[PDB]
């Protein structure tokens, strides 16, 4: 077993193991969070 | 080349701000724009006008549209007044002096709301950003920021040092800890937004989008975890748009009530709160009247919460204005009569008494006491016009024409009119002559002050332009019936001379100062030349991708300037019809252009709300002119030269005048710093029997801690080994220390496990022989409790393991 | 739908209060409720915390016990992800725990999905059992430090 992408569609859930709903997110963790996967896509 | 500043402006009695009043029926202080203006209620006449400075234009002046006021709170007490703007900036001023105390910037975004605590020690202020941010005028700093909020705040009341409750565009009511700075309770005030919001003892009453009105009780120390908020019910408003604003008044004598609630719409809805004792009398009789209807007691226990509302509010009487109702507010409160006053979304200033007499009011409609009006117009102006002598200015707007004096900025005149498009005056500056949308043309006298003249059938369209020759005694008018006609001036009345039929709708026409041409602009996109003579075609101008709005020919009538919607400025060669410079003025239609007299220099005016000055030989830009807040309609130039006047969609007239350490080396600074505590604490004790670590907030050990985690662990075995032996008796107190806190030691125990092994590792032999019987003790402390935390990990994990091996096992026999 | 999301509302604002009071037991069954993971990591995590200073305390172990079969699968699930990585495993094991000591193991076999979840969890935590063992093993440095200091 090893820790995928979030099997709901409101939740982030990363490798580390950590879950996010959207719902919980303060606004400036939203930004930085779409930001960062801003980043992953840009080289991926 | 010499530089362009604003002089002067004026046109503006109410902006988009509310106004507040204070008494003397008093004087109410207004925004104009990015100004303030106080009125004089009774006389009608600015008392005085705020302005920060910095005119636009000057050299230091900012490059960008001044922030406009958007809210205004003043403390009666202590005369001071704070102004919210646009871009989220907050000015305190002081009346008498008429200067700027302090300047607050912390919000993103325009201020909606401001309000002084009842001591005048502490400013509240909201924003479109949807923050609440706390400040302090003695201490000139922000308290603390209020951050729950998803919208812009729309209102909110705080009349105590503990609570706040606060609304927002959001649909939310939001009760803050002030103590605390947390939201304690949150409610969905309505379904969509929620716009108002007034609050009397327990009494609190909120409006959203709709004509519902809900009523809450507001029971603070409730402390139930919940319901300090409870909703009561729910009233409906004769108005079907939003209520923007509600207010109380409490008449002293009587102890008796009104609200009002503001509408988006031209009216406002004033109700009363019925006392107690009319309360029970009304709830006695009504349930004697259900009762003899013969309900039960149950279904009219249910209808008297149905009509929950009834009993305690009354629909008092509804104030109707001719214009929409930009802002309110109470005035005087009296047993003979209610007082409010109101500013319009089209430049006035309204009184309203409501004369009543116990429940009802005596008069049907309420009395309009006194109006603000004579320095302003309604309507946007269209067209402006300066006569010879650049004495007076003419200003003409859908409804009327005023006639200004540029040195006093004060109207000397106003004539009713149509829907104006275009006014010159005529020679001597006694006359004015309208082109208004209907085809009519009207003629006035200034000295005799009335409408001597009106040609109802001129055109059979909107006269778009009219030009005059230079002698005054030729008009040219085109319209959008496509003809141009001529007209003479006789002893003074108008007749037709001569009819020209083009082929598009006209736009502009202008005659050259030389009287020699005459330029038509089409909606073809070309703009055709005559020979104003002989009325000969000579030149069709082509190059402008949309219509031109306006034409300017040069003094020497060498030079012809065309603006169009498609935002080129084009200078052509009136020779032979070729364009010189073709520029990408303003990011907008480009409205008006003219000519400096006696000079190829030019202005130029656009939706885009700048004025811009250029250079008619080199073909660039000398100045942007930033003041407007809207668009810039009209253009006007003196003839000397000296000034130049700009109108625009904000009501304003504003005339222009010619004037490090590395891992390990961080490690042993905090061992230093965080043990040097931890002993003189420990040596504190036993005699009984700093500013970092305070301005950090946090113990010797977690400060240590902290430090340990941000090492990476890459670096870590290597910060380790740089340590002296010194400072490893001090890890080893610290780690000791860390021991006595269960907390800290199961929340990072694999960390310290490493560190700790590997320090032991690196310098045993030095370690073993010191014969220290202090370490050897901590040592033995150290190891007792490291393994009883390493075992309780274990003891856990095992259990599991064993247990989880168990549920397989049973569902594989279950189901095999 | 205007009375769920009333609802909705008052949970939302009612679990920040538990929180920041330290009403561990209240936060817990809110944060399952609505289904918010971190805030239901916070809350297993400062309660394990005060219970450093039976597996977490009287009150939040019985709101364990009453969880529904909904309610297991979404929390085991959870502990099979935070027990990934070592360096959040500490909060899954008492939580797997919990679960043992207060729910018939009978019936947390039929529940369908759980034997997978159950797969899931056992490689990982003898991983973690590996490792904290070589801890212990580590740890007797200081009783050769001890012995040697002693001579």
């Amino acid at each position: 077993y090893n820790v995928g992408k979030a099997e709901k569609d409101g939740e982030i859930r990363l490798k580390n193991g950590v879950a996010m709903s959207k719902e919980e997110l303060t606004r400036e963790d939203k930004n930085r969070l779409r930001r960062a996967l801003k980043r992953k896509r840009s080289k991926a | 080349y010499q530089r362009f500043e604003q002089a002067a402006a004026f046109g503006v009695i109410a902006s988009n701000a509310n106004c507040v009043w204070i008494p003397a029926p008093g004087q109410l202080i207004t925004s104009a724009l990015e100004d303030v203006n106080i009125w004089d209620i009774k006389t009608g006449d600015l008392v005085s006008k705020l302005s920060d400075g910095l005119p636009p234009g000057a050299s230091d002046a900012r490059g960008a549209k001044p922030a406009e006021c958007t809210y205004l709170e003043a403390h009666k007490d202590t005369d001071l007044l704070a102004v919210g703007y646009a871009d989220g900036v907050i000015k305190v001023w002081d009346l008498m002096s008429k200067t700027v105390l302090l300047n607050f910037n912390g919000h993103k975004a325009a201020i909606t709301l401001l309000q002084f605590d009842g001591t005048g020690t502490r400013l509240i202020s909201g924003s479109k950003d949807s923050n609440i941010i706390v400040w302090d005028l003695v201490g000139e700093v922000g308290l603390y920021k209020l951050r729950s909020h998803k919208d812009s705040i729309t209102g909110f009341w705080c009349q105590g040092e503990d609570w706040l409750i606060s609304t927002s565009k959001d649909g939310m009511i939001k009760l803050w800890d002030l103590k605390t700075h947390q939201c304690i309770e949150t409610h969905i005030a309505h379904t969509g937004e929620c716009w108002g919001l007034a609050v009397k003892d327990d009494l609190l009453i909120t409006t959203g989008t709709d004509s519902q009105v809900k009523i809450w009780k507001l029971d603070i120390e409730n402390d139930k975890m919940g319901g300090k908020l409870t909703e009561m019910g729910i009233f409906e408003k004769q108005s079907k748009q939003r209520g923007l604003k509600i207010e109380f008044i409490t008449n002293s004598s009587d102890k008796t009530s009104f609200f009002y609630i503001q509408n988006a719409d031209k009216t406002i809805e004033t109700f009363r709160i019925r006392k107690e004792e009319e309360i029970a009398r009304g709830l006695k009789k009504r349930e004697k009247r259900l009762k003899e209807k013969g309900l039960t007691e149950e279904e009219i226990a249910k209808s008297i919460k149905e009509s929950y509302s009834s009993f305690i509010l009354h629909p008092f009487q509804t104030i109707r204005s001719l214009y929409k109702i930009k802002s309110a507010s109470w005035t005087t409160v009296s047993s003979s009569k209610l007082e409010l006053v109101l500013t319009t979304s089209s430049n006035t200033i309204e009184y309203y008494s409501i004369p009543y007499e116990k429940r009802d009011p005596t008069s049907p409609a309420p009395l309009k006491t006194h109006t603000i009006e004579l320095q302003g117009q309604r309507t946007d102006v269209r067209s402006i016009d300066i006569s010879d002598d650049n004495k007076l200015l003419a200003t003409a707007s859908n409804g009327s024409l005023k006639i200004w004096n540029i040195k006093t900025h004060k109207c000397i005149r106003t004539f009713e009119c149509g829907y104006a498009l275009t006014c010159k005056f005529l020679p001597g500056g006694l006359l004015v002559i309208l082109g208004t949308r209907n085809g009519e043309l009207q003629l006035f006298d200034l000295a005799s002050s009335s409408l001597l003249d009106t040609i109802e059938d001129a055109h059979d369209a909107a006269i778009w332009s009219l030009d005059l020759t230079s002698d005054g005694k030729r008009l040219v008018t085109g319209s959008a019936d496509k003809t141009v006609k001529f007209w003479d001036f006789k002893v003074l009345k108008l007749h037709h001379d001569t009819t020209l039929e083009l082929t598009d709708d006209i736009l502009c026409v202008r005659v050259s100062p030389d009287d020699r041409y005459l330029a038509i602009s089409l909606l073809d996109n070309t703009v055709k030349v005559f020979f104003l003579d002989s009325m000969k075609f000579y030149l069709s101008l082509y190059g402008h991708k949309l219509p031109v709005l306006s034409i300017d020919i040069s003094f020497d009538s060498k030079m012809i300037i065309t603006s169009s919607a498609d935002k080129n400025i084009k200078i052509w060669g009136l020779d032979f019809g070729d364009c010189h410079k073709s520029l990408f003025a303003h990011q907008d239609s480009i409205m008006n252009v003219k000519f400096l007299p006696q000079s190829h220099n030019f202005f130029s005016c656009s939706k885009d709300a700048v004025v811009k000055y250029w250079d008619g030989e080199k073909f660039e830009c000398i100045q942007k002119l930033y003041a407007h807040q809207s668009e810039v309609w009209a253009l006007a130039v003196a003839t000397d030269g000296g000034f130049v006047v700009s109108s625009s969609h904000d009501h304003s007239i504003r005339i222009w005048e010619e004037t490090s350490l590395k891992a390990g080396e961080r490690l042993m600074e905090a061992l230093d710093l965080g043990i040097a505590e931890i002993e003189g604490l420990e040596a504190y004790n036993r005699d009984m029997k700093n500013a970092v670590l305070i301005a950090v907030n946090k113990t010797p050990e977690q400060y240590i801690m902290d430090t340990l985690l941000r090492i990476r662990m890459s670096q870590l075995e290597d910060a380790l080994m740089v340590m002296p032996f010194s400072y490893v008796l001090k890890f080893l107190k610290f780690i000791d220390t860390v021991m006595q806190n269960k907390t800290l030691l199961h929340s990072h125990l694999p960390l310290i496990c490493k560190n700790l092994f590997f320090i032991i590792k690196f310098n045993h032999k030095e370690l073993v022989s010191q014969k220290n019987e202090e370490l050897k003790l901590q040592i033995n402390r150290v190891k007792t409790e490291l393994r009883s935390a390493l075992k309780s990990t274990e003891d856990d994990l095992g259990f599991n393991v064993q247990g989880l091996k168990f549920v397989k096992q049973q569902w594989n026999l279950r189901h095999n | 739908e205007q009375e769920k999301a009333k609802l909705q509302v008052e949970q939302e604002q009612s679990l920040q209060n538990y929180m920041s009071k330290g009403d561990w037991t209240n936060a817990f069954l809110l944060a399952m409720t609505l289904d918010h993971p971190m805030r239901l990591f916070n809350v297993l995590k400062r309660a394990l915390g005060e219970s450093r200073s039976v597996i977490f305390n009287e009150e939040l172990d019985q709101a364990i016990s009453i969880l529904n079969d909904e309610q297991l699968i979404l929390l085991m699930k959870r502990c099979r992800d935070w027990n990934t990585n070592a360096k959040t495993h500490t909060i899954a094991q008492r939580t797997i725990r919990c679960i043992l000591m207060h729910h018939n193991i009978a019936k947390l076999s039929e529940i369908p999905g759980m034997v997978k979840i159950v797969d899931a969890i056992i490689p990982y935590t003898q991983r973690h059992f590996t490792r904290v063992d070589n801890l212990v093993e580590q740890s007797y440095i200081l009783d050769y430090a001890l012995v040697e200091m002693d001579k």
